[PDB]
């Protein structure tokens, strides 16, 4: 899922 | 195709957009506060968009997952059941830290940023502090108009700086989430994969005060009235059709030293993936016996899962396209080109060498730095250390307080402490502390930290147990105690007997020194990074390649067409999935357990006026050659006429390695079709009131 | 599409043929001894075709595997290395039992066969004997011209009978086989699967005596000069193009009672697959320590693997389409229909009830019958039982001898006894006898055979061990002892102390009684089957479904177009594979270990003038919607002008269950492109002399 | 492989 990682 | 193009690059892509099929003029798109671009908003880490004049916002389920989880309990589990507010007064708060940022203005500040940096002189630490001081003054001036938040972005290694100003909406409420078996159909098994069959959407509503100005949650607030919103397509999207996305991709590293790539591939990704999987297994096991642990840790588990699978995907992709090899060969080609310009190439060559030495410096302490940071990010130690740091910072004048700890950050800090209530169980957090202590003890002597060694008083399981038993006496487990400490002064921290607080006080001087070291390396980076990166861009240009900055959380545009891809000889993925594909994956067990209304509607071929005759069904998800990354979840997908045809939500397995080396043949966006949103909200988890408000009911 | 059409059905499929793209007239295709249909030959279990005026014959690698294996030794392994005769005098014998059957004439004899059956009255055994006598007499008349073999075929449950007469060529020689890593690329992992990348081809040459008549092998024999042979296509084959296959499909069960389906799905297939897997595992382990066992058991192992995987495929296919449910539901529908015609539908209901009772009778002894059959199929027991039975039959005049034991059968019996030399190792066979005895003693009392219980003297590991030790004394392990007993008389068998022989004399009476029981049961089927199957066909026609008979080893035509299939939503298999796909599967380990000359040719894009532009490479294998089954391996695929475009060799995974319930969406043939044959024989394992002979060098 | 079984 293309949510922001950190 | 390739590129996360900044808005100022529109003239350069106007031709390509028209050729790919855009029918609006490029001027219409270049108006970032007009129709349709002014409808697109940032959530912090995701994108979304207004879709009604009454403040209704659509994004992905995974972007709203935190909000849904904050409103769920073991007995009333919204993640499982969905949520539907029949009237706007039934909408629940998405939580105090939920935000909608509405773009207001962008300003180039390159010249001033660079002047401030040069005035610092030769000292690396002073250079970082000059930039920080410059940013803080610029932001304070910008945020003098109440209700706005501003952000300074650095592009292309520090070759350009732009200031964004956004209206900051602070009362965001959950209006609709489909049931989890639709919103996250296929769970972690289908995550990062195609074929995909996931209804990845949810709705918020933005609220402001009666004066029209942003305010925190309050029952006197009313719906925001956006200047622009999107409309659903009236023309059926098909294979080959033009599509474009606007959103806020967070991070890419396509401009990178080979050695940076090598460190990430060989250490950073595998290390983090392993730690995340270890923690997933503990929490999974614990949640199977305790439905409160299960719901309270669901959002945390969703990120650990998503991130660790993404990292696995990248490592596999690197091996698929020989990325190490490509990075090495490319670097050798650039260093060659520089050497061949003699004198003129020398400064980029020197900068390369300086960047490489800085990478080695950070490499020398990586195991320590990572282990300490993740140890300190468990709930009680993270709370203690954050709050004790805030107490130190509050004794300084605001303009000198560390960013994250100024007055403008207090709302977020406070909100975080309240949200935690719905994300913390002591018995679970104790297993997580134990995991991190066990990892800490395996560090070699030279990566250990005196203050933690001392506090631990031992190097074995018995010591680990005695520290855990000590920490268990903390009172930081309640929201009221965390808020008491939020308001208290430094001397009160330093006097406490709360053992989590005592840990924070003991380790703080060490965290502050590690911080200074990082700011120092960062100041040497400020000097070297722009010079090398400008050289990489100049070389890419002489090779005729696309030149656009790596992602950095600011607004970008990407465009292309609906198409599949070929993962191996003898096969192709088609551009769409269909209703019948959803039912074919049904097992009756999580994550393949669709609502019975979905299974009934499909069996009865109740298509709801939404069938695309060309595929024989209602479309579910689709593939396209747009260039997106983390942060673009939730972004609206627009057709040739600027109408909504979907939301961006994922990438296919082979795409994730494009964060480092772009592969056009297998990089695709996965989006959820606007028609499947509408279908679910007609036939499966009905929200007629929302369909009416968006003029499609 | 669907259908294995007999050639007498050409008027019905003439329109459909033209519509699908056939450009030859149907009259031309109706001429079964003409151009090109006269080029197509039967191998007995596989199909082939002439491709030169000097007797060159092309078929599949799996069809020639037996011949290749016979000519292989551990030190000169043609399976692994390939074979190439520079001149015809270099060609090696394919074995004494190898045949090429060239169609001469077909005759309807339906009316005569049903009379002869009717004349035996209401006696089931007598009915079988009467059909046998009529067949033997008919064949004897037809075979009076020297060089011909005739066969009687029953179609549609005995509604039609036809006599085929074939020129029987009995000196067949191997001319070319590609290395096994090409001819069987992917081995058992890719078998029954797509995407497929297999060079599934091989060549024989047919020989006759100097006077033109057939003859067993002799250096005095010359190449046969066929009247017709195929020509390779000059137009490139592409997606959508018309293709047709003519060949010898063996068996289908599309007209079948539901209970026949259920017995096959729940017992026959799983039982056989299990037993074949156990034997594979044994022979596999022994062959890892013993190259002689590995080469000698290779053809037997290829069979076991192929049949067991086919059966696993059919079972999975049944689950996928709910075959049990479909068979149940169409049975109800047929029986409903018959009752609804009251008077006129009574004969079929009676038949159905009879056929159903016959099934249950087989079912009573299924375990006994299969276990005894496979036990007696091990090498020394098979030889001894066969040879003893022959001595018994030779005592009777030739017209009364059981089929398979008449004079016309002597060549094949003798040939098999010689061929067994290249396929038998005592130490391996003992383990197979052991396996089967262990399975026999597992059988319950009511499934036992008295004569075998006695010969064994107990039901324990000790009796087995003793039985094996006794059988180890046989002298039938040499080709010369076997041929000695081929000539000996019954009395000599009855006097012998060879323990394999003593076994056979001991059990033969039981085997003769079982045989009578089977012929009696077949005589009853012969009354009832034709009536009921005629009714299934009437029902099918009344529902507008395609009507053609189940396969029975006679010549059939199937036709359609080059196309992929969609195994799952969101994906499609494309019609062609390509060279680049062969190399992507390379691992350097069997079965994915192509020859170096192949890997190099592909890397250097040496496409040899055979590239198809629309796929950007030389095509390897392709899919089409033709309807083939076991026996069609080796059939020529012809284009719209009757030219050779490939060889049929397999089915995709989801196709195999069509043996019982035809599924159009998932039923495809896998063929090897004639361009890949050519490409291999130019660039990989060269045979410029064979290319020249086929006018493509 | 589409060879005849048995
Ligand atoms: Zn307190
Ligand atoms: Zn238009
Ligand atoms: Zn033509
Ligand atoms: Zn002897």
């Amino acid at each position: 899922d293309r949510v922001y990682i950190h | 195709g390739e590129g996360m193009w900044v808005p100022q690059q529109l003239p350069e892509i106007a031709g390509p957009l028209k050729k790919a099929g855009l029918k609006l003029s490029p001027q219409q798109i270049s108006d970032l506060t007009g129709d349709p671009m002014g409808a697109v908003v940032a959530l912090g880490g995701c994108t979304a968009s207004f879709v009604s004049p009454n403040g209704l916002v659509v994004t992905n389920h995974a972007c709203a997952y935190g909000a849904i989880q904050l409103n769920s309990t073991a007995e009333n589990n919204l993640i499982k059941n969905g949520f539907n507010a029949p009237t706007t007064a039934d909408e629940v708060s998405a939580g105090p830290n939920a935000r909608v940022f509405v773009l207001d203005e962008i300003t180039d500040v390159t010249k001033d940023a660079k002047a401030a940096i040069a005035a610092a002189g030769d000292d690396a630490l002073a250079r970082t502090k000059a930039l920080e001081a410059f940013e803080k003054k610029l932001i304070a001036d910008c945020e003098a108009e109440a209700g706005f938040r501003c952000r300074l972005y650095s592009f292309s290694g520090g070759n350009t700086y732009r200031l964004f100003k956004n209206l900051e909406i602070k009362d965001v409420r959950l209006a609709y989430a489909p049931p989890g078996s639709v919103g996250k159909f296929g769970g972690d098994i289908d995550n990062w994969m195609w074929p995909r069959h996931t209804g990845a959407f949810a709705f918020y509503r933005a609220y402001v005060g009666k004066d029209g100005k942003p305010a925190a949650f309050s029952k006197d607030n009313v719906p925001y009235q956006p200047k622009h919103w999107l409309k659903f397509a009236d023309q059926p999207l098909g294979a080959g059709d033009f599509v474009m996305v606007a959103g806020y991709p967070g991070s890419t590293n396509r401009y990178a030293l080979a050695a940076e790539f090598d460190n990430t591939a060989q250490w950073t990704y595998p290390t983090i993936a392993r730690h995340y999987k270890n923690q997933i297994a503990m929490v999974e096991a614990a949640g199977k016996q305790n439905a409160d642990i299960q719901v309270k840790y669901a959002a945390t588990m969703a990120g650990w899962n998503n991130t660790s699978k993404n990292y696995d995907g990248q490592l596999e992709g690197f091996k698929r396209i020989d990325a190490a090899g490509q990075k090495l060969r490319e670097e050798a080609a650039v260093l060659g080109w520089l050497k061949g310009q003699g004198a003129k190439g020398q400064p980029a060559l020197d900068a390369h060498a300086k960047l490489l030495d800085l990478l080695e410096q950070s490499k020398a302490t990586r195991d320590r730095d990572l282990t300490l940071a993740l140890f300190n990010n468990t709930a009680m130690l993270g709370s203690a250390t954050q709050l004790y740091r805030l107490s130190i910072e509050r004794e300084k004048p605001n303009a000198e307080r560390e960013s994250g700890y100024q007055e403008r950050d207090l709302p977020a800090i406070e909100g975080g402490l309240k949200q935690l209530e719905r994300r913390y169980v002591a018995a679970m957090d104790r297993q997580l502390q134990e995991y991190w202590l066990n990892e800490y003890i395996k560090l070699p002597a030279d990566q250990r930290v005196a203050a933690v060694d001392a506090w631990l008083g031992g190097n074995d399981a018995a010591a680990v147990k005695r520290a855990l038993d000590r920490l268990a006496g903390t009172k930081l487990g309640s929201t009221e105690e965390r808020l008491k400490w939020f308001a208290a002064d430094r001397k009160a921290f330093e006097a406490s007997n709360d053992p989590a607080i005592q840990y924070a006080v003991a380790v703080m001087p060490t965290l502050l020194k590690l911080e200074q070291e990082r700011k120092t390396r960062a100041g040497e980076n400020l000097a070297a990074r722009p010079v090398y990166l400008q050289a990489l861009a100049d070389y890419k240009k002489s090779q005729g390649e696309f030149v656009y900055p790596d992602a950095n959380l600011s607004l970008r545009i990407t465009f292309g067409n609906v198409m599949g891809y070929a993962p191996k000889d003898g096969m192709e993925y088609t551009p769409f999935t269909t209703l019948e594909g959803v039912v074919a994956k049904e097992t009756g067990q999580d994550p393949f357990d669709s609502p019975k209304a979905l299974l009934d509607a499909v069996a009865a071929k109740r298509y709801g006026g939404l069938e695309d005759k060309r595929i024989g069904s209602v479309p579910v998800n689709y593939l396209s050659d747009l260039d997106i990354t983390g942060g673009n979840a939730g972004s609206p997908v627009l057709d040739a006429h600027g109408k909504l045809v979907g939301l961006a939500f994922d990438g296919n397995w082979e795409s994730v390695s494009s964060n480092w080396v772009f592969d056009p043949k297998m990089t695709r966006m996965i989006a959820v079709d606007g028609r499947y949103l509408r279908w679910i909200m007609q036939e499966v988890y009905p929200a007629p009131q929302l369909l009416k408000e968006m003029n499609v009911g």
